[PDB]
RNA sequence: CAUAAAGACCAGGC
């Protein structure tokens, strides 16, 4: 859906480098680096930006129902 | 729909006792304590500074069932010297040392900084 | 009415002659995840009763290779008697010989 | 030889059938036919 | 009682034992035009 | 054969078979045949070439696709009966190349053959690991785990939808996932896992969660429930009504409160309902008033999402309402992994109790590993170790069933570069005592699968209740 | 020979191992509708009274 | 004019072929439209 | 409370308990109960009977309560044992190596329920205090209690030389005087069999104090079993870099073997046994070289594991598992078999279109040489399907019969 | 039979981080305190949150969950505050909550990002730690979000939203003298940060007269308190609750005898 | 006008055929959902495939207690064109008879 | 305190 706040394991904030991580992406780096850049050391931590799917792209397509 | 509020661990509502004190008839010098809404934070704590004592004979806790927020303490100690006395000298001794590590670890903190 | 009805109810043939009828065609989509719509799209149904003990029907043979998923079947007494199918088969739609 | 075992078997028995699937009689020999394999191969020829 | 139309997301308002065509687009869905009365979450 | 390579005379639908001892010469071209594409072998070599490829990688803006690859003769469908006739190969570098003679006539190979496995079990990260029940049992709960299941959900109006908050794509997946669209709507979550008997809740299938991470939005789902409404005429003069009835008009009336519908008879949504909460009033005039009224399933305790009025095929006013509630992993939910690893939650400990690694690191999920040794999933192991090092390397990890190429060892060589035990096995601190655990559990991330299954919905109680009509003996259901 | 019956609740089990053997763990719902029948005495009635 | 040792991408290009032009469910769509 | 689960296959499936509330919306119960019901916990349900009357009530107490249920009348075994982690942590705590200080002992004697409160004099007193694992266990049997066992590993040659009491393995078992001597503990002492001493203990002392057995032996060695904790982890399936060209070595012999056989076949020298077709001759003697084969290499692999492994902690303990699932684990998965025979042909005289026709030999028929660790090639992975698919239909189509 | 006297060292500080010593103490004492610093430091985080008008494709309590999970800025004022059970009025007031209002609508044909930055608190002390950016939701054209919130004092024990810290690492015996764990191949093992020993050998020596010492910390913070005052704050507690034993205690042994 | 026949979703005859994504989400429709289903007073019903033995071509089984010891036989049609099916069966009397 | 019928088929759970 959107990237969660407080990542599940330890509780550090992943919330917050979910866009300037595909910043990183956009421009050259391999996720290894984009996620030593943005800090994220513990694999818990990693999971969350690397195996994250953002669905809230697909859901702001549909019209809302007040235009 | 039966999941508990956030709340069965500490806060204690009407007629609980934090502290209940029962004696153990099955050795002589022997009691029994029972403290509602902790867990091991306090337990560990208080059972590793009685096997200090050298009067306290045995020391132990245990939950009797993590759902349930609860803590059973036995203790047994040497004679003429009461368990509920090693308790209380227990507690006193942990604040003795908690101060202590709270004031030297100010020290190292201003220290660290710009020392 | 007649098109609509028998994909209604699923019940298929006559509606007067619904025990004659073959029935179990045209079940209600599931939409629990989007794997489980593949797979309720992508299905096979052998005609042979459910409650028969008798074995090989059933069992996995060796024409299954490739066309028919070899891991994949309900549980029950459905064993083996409902056969999704592999990622690569294609039901050949029919021609004339002409 | 193989004989039907478990639930079937017990179906067979409990059923009282009257042509199980698998009947079968086992037969002792008294003389020497027992020890040596030669008479016994004679009466192996007079039952079959 | 206003309901929110599902095509070209005009306001109407409309009164019981009516027929339920929106105006100007012809449309026959509406929506509930979420409450007044206010409910309360825990962030929890 | 030529003419049907050259699609000319014979579509390629057609089969044609040879039976030599029969002497017979079949041509099917009949509808329901089964059939599957193959590559084409000429002696030993495959007709399949480096252009072909070139041209497919180039895919995009060339307008050349598959059927310009059907028209080149290079790939051929083949059905059940005709496969009797033909030998095929498993890879060209492996069974085309010059070997202690086994064959040479090869006349095709399939592509990749990870494709012989459905839809539901190609999201097993490597099936050949596993017992065959386990795949087959995976098969079949695959189709019930929770996750977002089409992405226009907020329009549908459907009986029973659940949907997961952070669905996440595995680190650990197969190659043939991508065309099950299952990066875009994932069913689950990965997880950190340590597997090992802790304090005795997770023995035999159950499952120890963290509660902390249940706090954090893991595994906590919602549920849409739809509501259909019918305004119909019938009788001469009676007919059905929306409206708010009135504590004394109507004949029908239950102690529950009518006081949260509107002027026309309908929750408004953003409303709380709970059980016997009145979501629609509707009365029918008595040849006073009758209430037809309709209420909740019983202790649901949700909100009204959704208020639709609209027209049916007749022409009344008909609608529907959705109502939704956030359901939070229990302690009596139902989760399983990838493999056929099933079991409910036997309790949920905070992360103060959670076994931590050296690290701070503590599991997400606790399962006992007695599960493994009869059970015989080692792809559950070989799946653990694989996210462990797709975590750290920034890749996600290929567990296509068959590559020859992904071994064990060189899993356990790309994870110790990394700073970890090889074998995955790590040093865990106790929770409680902070004592170490004399045994090193083994963790990694793996992903695991919500189930439709809850407890919630499972329990049931009775006491002299409603009662059957004709047998005057308790109600079924 | 069978019939549907009351006082009857049935819901999924977990494991504690932290109960002996004859005990079992009841969720306050089940155990709020199941009821059991009583007879008041000069025993019970002060309890029955609080209840 | 050979793909050796390179072909775990051949398989997976002509595959992604494949379920580019189709898709799963073509047996439907081919059925209903004959 | 009379509870059940269905089906209720003997009267062990309806047992009385003993109400206590809990939160959440599960029920609960002790997992020494779980083999009676045969319940394991995924999505399993149980419906709770509730009795109106203390007349009935009476009756469920004095007659269908679980402490009197212990013994079956069926086999005269006990139905309730020590079953998975209990069970494997009571062998790894009843070895000798297993020593204890002293708060480990402070928390192990507070979970025990029957204790006099008083300390035991520990083995090793200098230079510091040790318990032992049967140190404190012998604190567990009840009474006293007399049983005489033997652990799984125990080979036969301790009974005819010295040693016999002795047993350098630690195994057999002594129990005097309600007191443990000697001995490792496993599915053949605290489990359920004839004669064990969970069923000595119910004859002997009683159902009363056998019930507060069973509990005290699930407390305690639980809340020890978190101290050293226990694991399945990949290097637990793996074996020596020897052992692998061991069984590799030994597979292609069996296959060369098998090639052997087959080419005595076509040129008929293969005589038929008497009461056997040249066809049943000759799947008998590939069955003999194959079933050699696997076994064999099955032994090997046994032969490889280290006293750590936690594979053998679960086996040798039969908590779960058995020996055949480590050796398909590490070695080989064996000959793969549809309705009693080898793989059928399906096609016309060939098992799958890769395979030329007329192929006896050990691959084309299903006999699987990789083992789940390294995982399979495709065609045995479909023969191996195929050997499932039997599996669960048998278990599909059984019940019904069974229950008629 | 007296408490020992601990020492500290800090080695890193930084406002991230925290890496601190403790020597010459129990194992208790230390896996209780590695545990305050979870369970039992106060924390201000949103609790009550009222929703107006929701227009976004996420539903109400999915926010309404994502607003409590932001950090607040607790470094000053969770001393001053009382626990919402203990405050005297009904409702909200000053000394018992702080009220952050959100108001959103996206006019432009770009996505706006809603985000913490756009909470709006009563008090300057709280920011949601912008002194890069909370997303809360992503809003389409047309699409809006107003509400209000009230944020409270709790800590880890109610909801994991108080943690005030992130992972912490605990590590006592390194290099493994005292064998609390057994390793199977000890050469198979790499070595932690704090090995004393040589690359060319695995273990260092079993010492049978030894006990755990020198424990090694990482406290790495949410952002809601800088690390250094967590520990302040988890000693801080878990001294007020030892009291609070000796005071309830000592009442009980006077009075029942 | 003779009558109205169901629409399979995304088929050729299909409003929601040749859209591509801008256009489906203006529809409230997925770009991902497969289609192949058809929609019935609200709820979409899928045709499963059944299973049935091949038409036109000879078969030969024996069964265990028949008069046969042989039985040909030829399930057969016409084009599907039109009728259900004609099964002839040949079969050979078992030379057993006393 | 009463009404929501019954039946049918299908999917699933252990
Ligand atoms: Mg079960
Ligand atoms: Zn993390
Ligand atoms: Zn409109
Ligand atoms: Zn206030």
């Amino acid at each position: 859906m959107i990237i969660p706040v407080r990542c599940f394991t330890c509780g550090k904030i992943v919330g917050n480098k979910w866009e300037a991580y595909l910043g990183l992406l956009q421009a050259e780096y391999t996720e290894g680096d984009a996620l030593d850049a943005l800090g994220l050391k513990r694999y818990c931590c990693r999971r969350m930006l690397l195996a994250h799917v953002d669905l809230i792209e697909k859901l702001l397509n549909y019209a809302p129902l007040e235009k | 729909m039966n999941a508990p509020p956030a709340f069965e661990s500490f806060l204690l509502f009407e007629g609980e006792k934090k502290i209940t004190i029962n004696k153990d008839t099955k050795v002589p010098n022997a009691c029994l304590f029972t403290i509602n809404k902790e867990d091991h934070t306090l337990g560990n704590i208080i059972k590793s500074q009685l096997l200090k004592d050298p009067q306290v004979l045995f020391a132990g806790y245990k939950v009797p069932h993590p759902l349930e927020h609860k803590i059973i303490i036995r203790v047994q100690t040497t004679p003429d010297y009461s368990p509920q006395e090693a308790f209380t000298n227990a507690i006193t001794d942990l604040i003795s040392e908690l101060s202590l590590l709270e004031e030297r670890f100010r020290v190292a903190i201003k220290d660290k900084q710009e020392g | 009415d007649g098109l609509k009805y028998s994909l209604a109810t699923g019940n298929w043939g006559d509606q007067k002659k619904a025990h004659q009828a073959r029935a179990g065609v045209s079940q209600v989509l599931n939409r629990l995840t989007f794997a489980s719509t593949l797979s309720h799209l992508r299905r096979l149904n052998s005609p042979i009763g459910r409650d028969g003990k008798l074995a090989k029907p059933r069992q996995l043979h060796n024409t299954l290779w490739g066309m028919v998923c070899p891991a994949e079947t309900p549980e029950g007494h459905a064993v083996g008697l409902v056969k999704n199918l592999a990622l690569m088969a294609y039901i050949s739609v029919g021609s004339q010989p002409s | 030889k193989n004989v039907t075992l478990g639930v079937p078997r017990l179906k067979e028995l409990i059923n009282i059938s009257k042509k199980p699937k698998t009947p079968s009689l086992t037969v002792f020999l008294l003389g020497q036919s027992a020890r040596d394999a030669e008479r016994a191969k004679d009466i192996l020829c007079r039952l079959e | 009682m206003i309901y929110i139309c599902g095509e070209c997301h005009t306001e109407n308002e409309i009164k019981s034992r009516d027929p339920i065509r929106c105006r100007e687009c012809g449309y026959r869905i509406m929506y509930k035009k979420r409450t007044k009365r206010l409910v309360v979450f825990d962030a929890r | 054969r030529k003419l049907r390579r050259q699609m000319d005379i014979i579509v390629s639908e057609v089969s044609m078979i040879r039976d030599i001892r029969e002497r017979e010469i079949r041509i099917y071209t009949d509808a329901g045949r089964i059939c599957r594409p193959l590559l084409i072998v000429e002696k030993q070599k495959l007709l399949l070439k480096k252009r072909h490829i070139d041209q497919l990688k180039e895919r995009e803006y060339n307008n050349y696709s598959w059927q310009d690859l059907v028209a080149s003769g290079v790939v051929e469908y083949i059905d059940t009966l005709e496969e009797e006739t033909v030998m095929l190969a498993m890879t060209p570098d492996d069974l085309q190349e010059k070997e202690v003679a086994y064959c040479s006539t090869y006349t095709h190979c399939e592509i990749h053959p990870s494709m012989i496995l459905g839809v539901c079990a190609s999201i097993i990260p490597f099936p050949d690991h596993n017992q065959s029940p386990r795949n087959t049992y995976q098969s079949a709960m695959g189709k019930q785990a929770m996750g977002v299941y089409i992405t226009n959900f907020h329009v549908r109006m459907d009986t029973l939808a659940h949907v997961l908050y952070y669905p996440q794509k595995p680190l650990v997946t197969t190659r043939s996932m991508e065309y099950l669209r299952f990066r875009e709507l994932p069913a689950g979550i990965n997880s950190i896992v340590a597997i090992a008997s802790y304090t005795g809740y997770n023995q035999e299938d159950s499952v120890i969660m963290n509660r902390s991470a249940v706090d954090r939005g893991f595994f906590r789902s919602v549920f849409y429930r739809s509501y259909k409404e019918q305004e119909s005429k019938k009788g001469f003069d009676q007919e059905e009504v929306f409206e708010k009835p009135t504590r004394e008009t109507c004949q029908g009336m239950r102690h529950a409160i009518y006081d949260k519908l509107d002027d026309d008879g309908l929750i408004a949504p953003g409303v709380r309902v709970s059980g016997d909460d009145v979501i629609i009033g509707k009365t029918v005039t008595l040849p006073t008033k009758r209430d037809c009224s309709t209420f909740l399933r019983t202790s649901e305790t949700g909100i009204v999402d959704q208020v639709m009025v609209t027209l049916n095929q007749e022409g009344y006013k008909f609608c529907k309402i959705r109502v939704r509630s956030v359901r939070i992993p229990q302690i009596g939910d139902k989760f399983a992994s990838r493999h056929g690893q099933k079991g409910t939650c036997g309790i949920q400990y905070r992360q103060e109790d959670m076994p931590f690694t050296c690290e701070g690191i503590t599991p997400d999920i606790i399962i006992n590993p007695h599960a493994i040794p009869s059970r015989m999933t080692i792809g559950h192991l070989i799946e653990c170790l694989q996210g462990k090092v797709s975590a750290n390397k920034g890749e996600i990890g290929d567990a296509t069933p068959f590559n020859d190429a992904v071994n064990v060892q060189k899993i356990s060589n790309l994870l110790s570069d990394y700073g970890y035990h090889l074998r995955g096995n790590e040093v865990l601190y106790n929770g409680f005592t902070g004592r170490k655990i004399t045994s090193q559990i083994f963790i990694g991330p793996t992903y695991y699968q919500r189930l439709k299954h809850m407890v919630d919905d499972k329990i049931h109680s009775r006491a002299r209740g409603p009662i059957q009509i004709l047998n005057r003996q308790p109600m079924e259901g | 020979m069978g019939k549907r019956v009351d006082f009857s609740a049935r819901t999924v089990i977990t494991p504690d191992p932290n109960l002996s053997i004859d005990q079992v763990g009841v969720p306050r719902s089940i155990a709020a509708n199941m009821t059991f029948a009583e007879i008041v005495t000069p025993f019970n009635i002060d309890r029955l009274q609080e209840l | 004019e050979i793909t050796p040792d390179l072909w775990q991408e051949a398989c997976w290009i002509v595959i992604s072929s494949y379920f580019d032009e189709k898709g799963l469910v073509r047996q439907q769509l081919d059925s209903f439209d004959e | 409370v009379i509870f059940n689960r269905q089906p209720t296959l003997h009267k062990m499936s309806m047992m009385g308990h003993r109400v206590r509330i809990l939160p959440w919306s599960t029920f609960r119960l002790n997992l020494s109960v779980t083999t009676p019901y045969n319940a394991d916990f995924d999505g399993d349900e149980m419906n709770l009977h509730l009795p109106q009357s203390l007349e009935t009530r009476a009756e469920i107490q004095e007659l269908a309560m679980v402490p009197r249920m212990i013994v079956t009348p069926q086999s005269n075994r006990p139905v309730m044992g020590i079953v998975q982690d209990t069970l494997t942590a009571v062998r790894k705590f009843t070895k000798r190596d297993v020593f204890l200080e002293r708060g480990e002992v402070m928390n192990l004697l507070m979970f025990l329920s029957t204790w006099d409160g008083k300390v035991p004099q520990p083995a090793i007193l200098k230079p510091r205090p040790l318990w032992t694992g049967k140190q404190i266990f012998s604190l567990i049997i009840p009474g006293h209690i007399n049983c005489i066992r033997t652990h799984s590993t125990h080979p036969d040659d301790e009974d005819s030389g010295p040693y016999k009491h002795i047993s350098p393995g630690d195994t057999k078992v002594v129990v005097e005087n309600g007191e443990l001597i000697m001995g490792i503990l496993c599915k053949k002492s605290l489990g359920t069999s004839a004669g064990s001493l969970v069923h000595i203990s119910y004859l002997e002392m009683g159902h009363d104090i056998t019930r507060l057995f069973y509990s005290n032996i699930q407390t305690v060695i639980n809340n020890w079993l978190l101290i050293e904790g226990h694991t399945i982890g990949i290097g637990d399936s793996i074996a020596d870099s020897k052992t692998y060209q061991d069984i590799q070595n030994t597979i292609k012999k069996a296959k060369q073997d098998v090639i052997e056989v087959i080419e005595k076949a076509h040129n008929n020298e293969l005589e038929p046994t008497p009461g056997n077709t040249l066809r049943q001759t000759f799947e008998n003697q590939v069955n003999r070289i194959l079933n050699d084969a696997r076994d064999k290499t099955g032994s090997s692999a046994q032969k490889s594991l280290s006293e750590y492994n936690n594979f053998k902690s679960m086996v040798v303990s039969g908590a779960k598992g058995s020996k055949i699932n480590i050796s398909q684990v590490i070695a080989v998965v064996g000959q793969q078999n549809v309705e009693g025979k080898r793989i059928p042909f399906g096609f016309k005289h060939r098992t799958l279109p890769h395979f030329i026709k007329d192929d006896y030999g050990p691959e084309s028929r299903g006999f699987v040489e990789n083992s789940y660790l390294a995982g399979l090639t495709p065609t045995e992975f479909f023969f191996h399907a195929m050997g499932g698919r039997e599996g669960l239909i048998d278990t599909a189509v059984k019940t019904a019969e069974t229950g008629y | 039979p007296y408490a020992n006297q601990p020492t500290v060292r800090i080695t890193e500080l930084t406002d991230e981080n925290v890496k601190f010593i403790i020597e010459n103490t129990d194992l208790a004492v230390a896996n209780s305190i590695r545990r305050v610093f979870i369970a039992e430091v106060p924390i201000i985080a949103i609790d009550w949150v009222q929703i107006d008008a929701n227009s976004s494709v996420l539903h109400d309590e999915f926010i309404a969950h994502r607003l409590g999970l932001i950090p607040l800025t607790s470094d000053d004022i969770v001393d001053k505050l009382q626990y919402s059970r203990d405050c005297t009025c009904e409702e909200f007031c000053p000394e018992c909550s702080v009220e952050f209002t959100l108001d959103v609508r996206c006019n432009e044909d770009q996505t706006r990002h809603v985000t913490s930055r756009d909470l709006i608190s009563n008090s300057p002390r709280v920011i949601p730690v912008t002194s890069d950016d909370i997303l809360i939701v992503k809003l389409r054209k047309g699409q809006e979000l107003r509400l209000r919130a009230y944020a409270k004092k709790g800590f880890g024990k109610e909801h994991a939203k108080w943690n005030p810290t992130a992972g912490v690492a605990f590590e006592y015996d390194p290099d493994n003298a005292l064998r609390h764990t057994v390793y199977p191949k000890p050469e198979e093992w790499p070595k932690s940060e704090y090995s004393e020993l040589d690359e060319d050998e695995s273990q260092a020596p079993y010492d049978p007269n030894g006990k755990p010492e020198r424990f090694y910390y990482n406290v790495e913070s949410c952002g809601s308190l800088r690390p250094e005052t967590i520990v302040l704050s988890a000693l801080s507690g878990l001294k007020k609750k030892l009291s609070d034993l000796q005071t309830q205690l000592s009442h009980e042994i006077q009075s029942d005898v | 006008f003779i009558g109205k026949i169901p629409i399979m979703l995304r088929s050729t005859y299909c409003l929601l055929n040749g859209l591509t994504d801008r256009d489906l989400c203006e529809l409230n429709e997925c770009p991902l959902d497969p289609g192949g289903y058809f929609i019935i007073n609200g709820s979409e019903k899928v045709l499963i495939a059944q299973e049935k033995m091949a038409t036109n071509t000879v078969y030969v089984f024996a069964k265990k207690d028949s008069k046969y010891a042989y039985t040909g036989e030829c399930r057969s049609c016409l084009e599907n064109s039109s009728r259900p099916t004609s099964t002839i069966w040949v079969s050979m009397l078992a030379r057993g008879g006393q």
